[PDB]
């Protein structure tokens, strides 16, 4: 487990996590925020 | 250049004419152009309107200034 | 020919004269280093210009360093 | 208003392309029963679009001739005529969350330079540690003031490597 | 030790020949010949291309460039243990003995070898090619 | 006035780009092939 | 003894390996000091001759990774019945296929990308698929989307089998080397068994399922009423009904009455009428017959009984007076050596793949699918990269066992040795042959350009002007097409209409019709044969001189993956045999590009169109043979007139094609960069970079370094092969869906 | 014993080095004559993947 967690905290895999993350937060602001052009 | 001067607003400057002994009879008929006289290519190069401008007016002037930087050479 | 050249930076490992592939190197007798001994290059006209003796030199910067020069037909390493 | 421009709001060019841009989906939805979810779909498309130009307009944006919303990015042109929204702000929101991530990131490596494998901490991240500089990195813009007026921001030179010049 | 004389008539490996033998530098320039003692036939790979068997005691072949003769010396020296040795010949019947110069291989440090192309400095002491400009011809501040 | 004849180009061409390439060429491979005495 | 041979619990499963990233390799295991580490590890992954020099643990490793693969495949299938049963038109398509396109990608309403959902038809809005699937449903007799969920199902089932099995020959029960070496063995399981058992089963399928369902589809039953595939298969009486042969039963097998079984056992050929593909009966009797085949040639190899032969015995036997020792050797290369085994595999595999494409689409072997020209022309396509690519692989793994596996010592006066005897007369005939072909094929196309810029037509090579007809193609072309009365008495009609007779029209669309052949085709073909031969002389270089050569003697030693000797003999620049399949890649490329354009432009300008009243519409009108004499012609009427769909794809469905069509013309452009550039120079930029990150104390601990040589070279290839297949893709894609 | 102490470290000031400006770990100093007897080890691998160099008295400094 403690090496399972070590593998989980990969470059590749905290990156794909991170990422995924990020474009989620994003996708999700222009779903319920759509055609955002000015503050 | 004597043609170019009187109406240089419809007529295509010459640069030279084309002596190429590959060219069949319709290439001869599509670069025959410019007061005829054979094949010949249009100038981009602008000399036309920069030696109007400068007062050049007929080819005996075109002429002596060719010697002349010939000579210059 | 190509220009070879030793510096006193050598530490005698004689590894450019175990990686040269035309034998233009070779340990002689020396007191600078520990070893005890230099690289010299005695042949540098068969060196065709691999830099394989550098790609082998250890030393920061290098102790054996190859200028290109005159082309031959042992510097091009041509069999015709 | 500025450059010639005209607000969309008041624009011909700008009232066309919507309307064109509606007509297209419209004549799409006809082929389609009307609870068809190709009709639910392309009706929520529609309503998008009404949303979208009756939204840019009345954020005041200007439009050309062509009737698209142009830019303001002199900031004195954006404050004095009402068109911050579009340049200066989302320069200053961007600037902090860069900022943001750069400053945690320094903040990172410095800390694993510490260790016994800084290079084993750049491929298996330090999770715990990298989530608390994560959080702490909202008040970056006032900790880099003060390690810039500290003198602790940069390296000295003598400490640098350089080519022999 | 004296320096060898090249036995030019020593039988030759076992091989069918191949398309990457010697050219006509051999003719007009000169070519180079290996020669090595084998305890026992071992099948080799020629650096040419192709295999070939190496004949009981001595054994001679022909090669058109230096390295090609260095490289077949290589493998007989780390596979088979062996101690070759080559020579340049010209065609006008010359011939000279090439490696080991000495009988001693050059990367086992040996008297009498006088050190040459040794500069007494590093490199980062060399002077700035503006100092070796306009001499005879092309040369660099480390040749000076 | 510096005028050449029609004839010109039917005969300066081919002595131009055809005749001339190959004397040029000739004397030059011979040259780069000559050997310092 | 051929037997079953393992070792039980051979390593451990845990995770501690998953946290020590290179733990494969010697070298890796250390740890990163620079950035080079990183590309190091993932490169190396996948090498296990150079993890270790055991071939047992290799072939080991070997094995699972085989199941992890077949692990993925299965979930990518599960994948295309599962979003065939969720996300697609297939149900409406079944009832109206020459009007509805079919579709199984749907797009969610984000960013404005829904505009991708394009009116497909039967009341549905997504991507339209060109992969062929709903046709090779159909041909399978599913009809609901009920049994397309099902196999999803079953795909995932079969991916965690897949997996399992990999995890347990290797983990818990892992093959000894022997049971590896059982060549004999494996070759009378794959030939019998996979080949000919997969075949008879297929048959099965077909006859029970794919003949009756199809049957009934095509006299126009509602596919609601169609009696569901158990039915027929458990009711004689109405596959009786269907086909009379079917109420004597099976008796006619045994009795040897094959004849009666000819109602569902045929040899129609062509195609057919309703729907413009090959005949079911037809497919049924063939993989019946395949079967049949398969399973004698499986039983011809010796393995724990006297019958049978011994491949190595063969091989000593075929000796002749011209090749010395012969194949001697071969059997101890081939089943000591994965690297040889790849090479032979490759080759065959892309050599079949390329195949694949020719015969499907002459002789369309599923239903509607000649009429979808977007799907025709993915498929040629596709199948002709996949080959391409495996042929390239052919030649790099044939070079990696000439540098890692080859023993001079087992290889004396051998075929393999007298090869490598004659490289340099092999390669110098190749030159001249490569150079002979470029000038008399590549040098038509410019005469007949200068002529025509020239205005002189009558002197260019052409159907009009002076004519380079392929007699040899056209004769070939008769003899088929008359076969059906002579040399094939009993086939009903020729294998393809390419050959010639009457065109078969379905939906309006031509879905083949004869395929002329003239001085244009002519010269096509010579630049596939000048493209073929170039690239087969840079792999066949590559792979007989990756050993040695006159400039390099010991460039074994160097290994097959090198960047060069260094700028010494005047300088060793991909010398390496790695070096020869980066340029090979290229050569590949342009090939394939040529053949998939001809492929296309004549498809659409002597083949595909509408149909009408007495006269036959075809895309381009014809203009293939007047057109594709000059580099003009194909730059003018080919690439510039058909972008135009491409190019106006934006604000409709095709606009992601518009997009990637750009994005590929980047990504190629990308490449230049690593292509043209060398990594001295990026090293050194780095170093000022790195400069500023030390500066302000954000310098990291892991040494950024520049590319490798060698991983320069292959990013670019990696950037110009992406960005130069996606344009053509985009391009290819866009313009058929537009006017398909 | 001439040279800094074992295991100090020690800042490089040769400038074609891939260390100047660099610290490194004093392995040992030759009381021998040789022209460089400081043998310094690094953590940081330079261009040729080498971690350790022989420099000159002068060519140290405490760092
Ligand atoms: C430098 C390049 C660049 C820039 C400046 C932008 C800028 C923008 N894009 Mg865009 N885009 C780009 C490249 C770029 N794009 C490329 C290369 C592509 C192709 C892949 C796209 C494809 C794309 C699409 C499909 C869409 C956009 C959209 C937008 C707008 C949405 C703004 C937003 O999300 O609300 C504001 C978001 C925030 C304020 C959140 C800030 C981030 C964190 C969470 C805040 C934390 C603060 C502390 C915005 C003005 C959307 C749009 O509607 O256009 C008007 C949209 O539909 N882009
Ligand atoms: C970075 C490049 C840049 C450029 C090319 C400009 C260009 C311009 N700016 Mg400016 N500006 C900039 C950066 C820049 N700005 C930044 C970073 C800020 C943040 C402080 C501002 C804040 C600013 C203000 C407050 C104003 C302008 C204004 C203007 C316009 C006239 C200003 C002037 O006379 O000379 C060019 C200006 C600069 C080269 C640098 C900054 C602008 C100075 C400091 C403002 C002085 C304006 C002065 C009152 C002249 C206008 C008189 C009257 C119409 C107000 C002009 C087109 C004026 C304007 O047109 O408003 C309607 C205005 O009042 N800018
Ligand atoms: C802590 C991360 C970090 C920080 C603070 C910086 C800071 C800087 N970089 Mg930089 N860089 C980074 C990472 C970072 N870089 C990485 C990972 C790469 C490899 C792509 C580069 C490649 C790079 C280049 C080629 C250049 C810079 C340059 C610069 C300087 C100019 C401003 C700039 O950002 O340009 C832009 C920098 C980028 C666009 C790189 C983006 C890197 C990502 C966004 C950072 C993410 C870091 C990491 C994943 C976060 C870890 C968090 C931790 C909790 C795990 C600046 C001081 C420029 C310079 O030297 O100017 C003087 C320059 O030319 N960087
Ligand atoms: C750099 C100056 C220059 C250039 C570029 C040209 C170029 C040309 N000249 Mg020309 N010429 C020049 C100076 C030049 N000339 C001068 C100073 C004289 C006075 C002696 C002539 C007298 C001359 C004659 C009589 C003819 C040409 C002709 C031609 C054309 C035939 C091309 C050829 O190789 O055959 C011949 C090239 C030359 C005779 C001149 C050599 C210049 C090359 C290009 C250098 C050609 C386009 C022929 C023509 O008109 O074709 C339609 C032709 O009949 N030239
Ligand atoms: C929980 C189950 C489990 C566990 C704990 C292990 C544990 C271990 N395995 Mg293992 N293995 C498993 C399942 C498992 N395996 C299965 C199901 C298979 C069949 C495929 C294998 C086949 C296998 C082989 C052949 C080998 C190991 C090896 C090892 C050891 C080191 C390698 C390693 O795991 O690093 C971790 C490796 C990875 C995390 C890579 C994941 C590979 C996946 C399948 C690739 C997925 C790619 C994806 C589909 C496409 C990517 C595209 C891109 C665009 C994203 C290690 C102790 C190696 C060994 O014995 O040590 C030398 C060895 O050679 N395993
Ligand atoms: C009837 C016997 C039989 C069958 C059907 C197969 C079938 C297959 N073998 Mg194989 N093999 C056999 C006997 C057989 N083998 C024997 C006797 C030996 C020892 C000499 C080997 C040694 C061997 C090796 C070394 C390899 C294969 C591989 C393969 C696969 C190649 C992938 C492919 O093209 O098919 C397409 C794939 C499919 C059609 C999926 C269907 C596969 C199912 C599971 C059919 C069942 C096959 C299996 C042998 C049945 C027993 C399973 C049981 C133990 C639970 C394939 C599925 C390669 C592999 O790695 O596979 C993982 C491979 O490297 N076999
Ligand atoms: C894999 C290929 C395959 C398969 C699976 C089948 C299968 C079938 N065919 Mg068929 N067929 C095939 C190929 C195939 N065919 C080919 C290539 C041809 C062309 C010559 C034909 C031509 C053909 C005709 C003309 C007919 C069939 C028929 C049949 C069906 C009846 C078979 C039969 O009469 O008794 C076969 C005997 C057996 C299957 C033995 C059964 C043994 C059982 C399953 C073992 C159970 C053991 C277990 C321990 C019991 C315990 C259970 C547990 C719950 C406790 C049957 C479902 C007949 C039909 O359609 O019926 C309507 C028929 O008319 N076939
Ligand atoms: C059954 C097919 C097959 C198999 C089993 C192998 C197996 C092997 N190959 Mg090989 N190869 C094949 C086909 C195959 N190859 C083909 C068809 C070609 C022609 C292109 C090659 C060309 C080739 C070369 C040149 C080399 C190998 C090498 C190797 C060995 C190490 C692989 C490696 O480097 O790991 C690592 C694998 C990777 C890091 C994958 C890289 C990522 C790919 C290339 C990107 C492709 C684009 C991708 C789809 C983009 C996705 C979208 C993107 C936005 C993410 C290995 C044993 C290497 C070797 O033998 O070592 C000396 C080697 O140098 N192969
Ligand atoms: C086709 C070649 C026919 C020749 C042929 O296959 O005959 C086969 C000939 C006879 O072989 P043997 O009977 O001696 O032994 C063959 C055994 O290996 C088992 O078959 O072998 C050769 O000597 C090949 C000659 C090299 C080839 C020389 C030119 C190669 C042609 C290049 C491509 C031309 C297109
Ligand atoms: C703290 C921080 C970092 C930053 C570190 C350092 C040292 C950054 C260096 C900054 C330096 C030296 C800047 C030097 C000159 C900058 C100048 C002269 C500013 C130019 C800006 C101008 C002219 C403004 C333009 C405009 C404004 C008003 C905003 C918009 O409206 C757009 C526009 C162009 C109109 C790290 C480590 C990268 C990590 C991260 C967080
Ligand atoms: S460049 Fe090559 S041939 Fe010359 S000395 Fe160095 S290793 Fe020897
Ligand atoms: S490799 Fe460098 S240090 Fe070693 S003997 Fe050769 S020149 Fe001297
Ligand atoms: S340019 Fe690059 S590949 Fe060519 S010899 Fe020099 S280092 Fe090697």
């Amino acid at each position: 487990m403690k090496d399972f967690t070590t593998y989980l905290s990969t470059a590749p895999v905290i990156a794909t996590i991170w990422f995924t993350f990020t474009a989620g937060l994003l996708i999700e602001i222009n779903r319920y925020f759509p055609d955002p052009l000015v503050f | 250049f004597e043609q170019w001067v009187t109406d240089p607003v419809h007529i295509r400057p010459i640069a030279h004419a084309i002596w190429d002994p590959h060219f069949g009879q319709p290439a001869v008929e599509a670069f025959t152009r410019g007061g005829a006289s054979g094949p010949v290519n249009i100038s981009t190069s602008g000399v036309y309107q920069w030696w109007y401008t400068i007062g050049m007016r007929t080819n005996q002037d075109l002429y002596v200034g060719s010697v002349f930087l010939a000579l210059v050479s | 020919a190509h220009i070879v050249k030793i510096y006193d930076t050598c530490i005698g490992c004689t590894q450019c004269v175990r990686a040269c592939p035309l034998d233009v190197l070779e340990m002689v007798p020396w007191d600078g280093c520990k070893a005890s001994q230099m690289a010299s290059a005695p042949r540098t006209e068969d060196c065709v210009g691999c830099k394989r003796c550098e790609t082998a030199c250890p030393t920061d910067f290098l102790s054996v360093r190859v200028y290109l020069g005159s082309e031959s037909t042992r510097s091009m390493g041509l069999s015709y | 208003d500025i450059a010639g421009l005209t607000p969309c709001s008041e624009s011909k060019a700008y009232a066309k392309l919507e309307k064109k841009e509606l007509k297209t989906l419209e004549k799409r939805l006809k082929q389609y029963e009307a609870d068809s979810a190709p009709a639910v779909a392309l009706k929520a498309t529609m309503e998008r679009t009404k949303a979208r130009f009756a939204n840019y307009a009345k954020a005041g944006l200007l439009c050309g001739n062509d009737g698209l919303p142009h830019l303001i990015a002199d900031p004195g042109l954006a404050l004095k005529y009402g068109h911050a929204g579009e340049v200066f702000i989302p320069t200053f929101g961007f600037l902090y969350v860069a900022g943001y991530i750069g400053y945690v990131g320094r903040q990172y490596l410095i800390a694993v330079k510490g260790e016994a494998k800084p290079t084993d901490k750049e491929i298996i991240i330090d999770v715990p540690l990298a989530t608390k500089l994560a959080w702490q990195g909202a008040g970056w813009p006032l900790a880099a003031v003060q390690e810039l007026q500290r003198g602790t921001l940069l390296e000295k030179e003598e400490n640098i490597t350089v080519s022999p010049r | 030790w004296t320096v060898p004389t090249l036995n030019p008539d020593t039988p030759s490996p076992i091989f069918g020949g191949s398309t990457g033998g010697l050219l006509r530098k051999a003719q007009t320039e000169e070519f180079y010949v290996i020669t090595w003692e084998a305890k026992k036939e071992q099948i080799f790979e020629m650096p040419t291309g192709g295999a070939a068997i190496m004949r009981q005691g001595p054994n001679l072949l022909k090669f058109g460039k230096k390295e090609q003769c260095l490289a077949l010396t290589t493998q007989l020296r780390n596979k088979f243990k062996l101690t070759p040795c080559f020579y340049r010949v010209f065609p006008d019947g010359k011939v000279q003995y090439l490696h080991p110069a000495d009988g001693v291989y050059p990367e086992k440090v040996n008297a009498g070898r006088v050190g040459a192309n040794q500069n007494m400095r590093r490199i980062g002491q060399n002077v700035n090619p503006i100092k070796v400009k306009f001499s005879g011809r092309m040369m660099s501040p480390a040749e000076i | 006035p510096f005028v050449p004849p029609s004839w010109a180009p039917s005969v300066f061409v081919p002595l131009t780009g055809l005749v001339l390439p190959a004397i040029a060429m000739a004397t030059l491979f011979v040259y780069i092939e000559k050997e310092a005495p | 003894k051929v037997k079953i041979a393992v070792d039980r619990n051979p390593v451990e499963t845990s995770f501690e390996k998953w946290a020590k990233p290179g733990h494969f390799s010697r070298t890796l295991s250390k740890g990163p000091n620079t950035t080079t580490w990183i590309w190091n590890l993932h490169a190396d992954a996948h090498d296990f001759d150079s993890h270790t020099s055991d071939l047992e643990e290799i072939s080991r490793k070997v094995f699972s990774a085989h199941f992890g693969q077949l692990g993925i495949i299965f979930i990518w299938l599960s994948g295309m019945y599962f979003h065939g049963a969720r996300f697609s038109n297939y149900e409406a398509w079944l009832s109206d296929p020459t009007h509805i396109k079919p579709s199984a990608q749907v797009v969610w309403p984000i960013v404005g990308q829904e505009i991708l959902n394009g009116d497909v038809g039967g009341g549905f809005q997504g991507i339209q698929i060109t992969s062929g699937f709903f046709q090779l449903w159909r041909a399978s007799g599913i009809t609901s989307e009920l049994q397309l969920y099902t196999t999803a199902i079953g795909g995932l089932v079969m991916a965690a089998a897949m997996f399992f099995a990999g995890w347990f020959h290797y983990h818990k029960a892992a093959p000894k080397l022997e049971w590896f070496q059982n060549v004999e063995s494996m070759l009378n399981h794959h030939l019998g068994g996979l080949l000919g058992l997969g075949s008879l089963a297929w048959a099965g399928h077909q006859i029970h399922v794919s003949l009756p369902v199809n049957k009934l589809l095509d006299a126009g039953v509602d596919p609601k009423e169609i009696p569901l595939p158990h039915d027929l298969l458990l009711n004689r009486a109405i596959m009786a009904d269907l086909y009379p042969s079917f109420a004597k039963g099976i008796a006619p097998f045994f009795t040897l009455n094959w004849s009666e079984y000819s109602d569902f056992l045929t040899f129609k050929g062509g195609l057919n009428p309703v729907t413009g593909g090959l005949w079911l009966s037809d497919t049924a009797h063939h993989h019946v017959a395949i079967a049949v085949l398969f399973l004698v040639a499986g039983h011809m190899y010796r393995t724990n009984w006297g019958i049978g032969h011994s491949m190595k015995e063969i091989l000593e036997a075929h000796r002749g007076p011209f090749t010395g020792e012969g194949h001697v050797g071969l059997y101890e290369i081939l089943t000591t050596s994965w690297h040889a085994q790849l090479a032979i595999n490759l080759a065959l595999f892309g050599s079949l793949s390329i195949i694949v494409a020719h015969h499907m689409y002459a002789m369309p072997p599923y239903p509607y699918l000649a009429t979808d020209y977007g799907t025709q022309l993915s498929l040629f396509t596709h199948h002709t990269w996949i080959g391409g690519f495996c042929i390239v692989g052919a030649g790099a793994h044939a070079a990696i066992f000439m540098v890692r596996d080859y023993d001079p010592t087992n290889n004396y006066n051998n075929l393999l040795d007298r090869v490598i005897r004659h490289r340099d007369a092999i390669i110098s005939h190749l030159n001249w042959v490569c150079i002979f072909l470029g000038f008399h094929s590549f040098g038509l196309y410019i005469h007949n350009d200068t002529m025509s810029a020239l205005g002189r037509p009558q002197d260019m090579f052409s159907d009009t002007a002076i004519q380079l007809q392929p007699v040899f193609a056209q004769w070939i072309q008769n003899t088929h097409f008359l076969a059906p009365q002579l040399t094939a008495p009993n086939a009903l009609a020729a294998t393809s209409l390419t050959w010639g007779g009457d065109l078969v029209a379905v939906g309006g669309k031509v879905a083949m019709m004869p395929i002329s052949l003239g001085t244009s085709d002519f010269m096509v073909h010579h630049i596939h044969a000048f493209t073929i031969h170039v690239t087969v002389l840079i792999l066949l270089k590559g792979v007989l001189f990756a050993r040695s050569s006159r400039l390099i003697p010991d460039k074994a030693n160097l290994g097959f993956r090198f960047p060069c000797d260094g700028p010494g003999r005047g300088g060793t620049c991909q010398v390496s045999a790695w070096d020869h399949v980066f340029l090979g890649l290229f050569w590949m490329y342009n090939s394939l590009s040529i053949v998939i354009f001809h492929f296309s432009w004549k498809m659409q300008s002597d083949v595909w169109g509408t149909v009408t009243a007495s006269g036959v519409s075809h895309i381009t009108g014809g203009n293939f043979a007047q057109s594709a004499n000059t580099i003009n012609g194909w730059l003018r009427d080919f690439l510039w007139a058909q972008s135009s769909q491409v190019i106006q794809s934006y604000g409709s469905a095709l606009s992601a094609y518009g997009l990637i069509f750009l994005g590929a013309h980047f990504v190629w452009a990308f490449s230049l960069m690593f292509l043209f550039s060398g990594r001295g120079y990026w090293q050194e930029l780095i170093e000022s970079i790195v400069w500023a990150h030390n500066k302000l104390k954000v310098a990291p601990a892991i040494q950024p370094r520049a590319l490798s040589i060698t991983q320069g070279r292959a990013v670019g290839v990696a950037h110009y092969l992406l960005g130069g297949i996606a344009t053509t893709w985009s391009f290819f894609l866009a313009r058929i869906i537009s006017v398909g | 014993e001439v040279g800094p102490k074992r295991g100090s470290l020690v800042k490089i000031l040769r400038p074609e080095s891939y260390w100047f400006n660099q610290v490194g770990k004093v392995v040992s100093v030759d009381q021998s004559g040789v022209r460089y007897p400081v043998v310094v080890r690094f953590e940081n691998q330079n261009y040729a993947g080498v971690t350790t160099n022989n420099y000159a008295l002068d060519e140290v400094v405490a760092a």
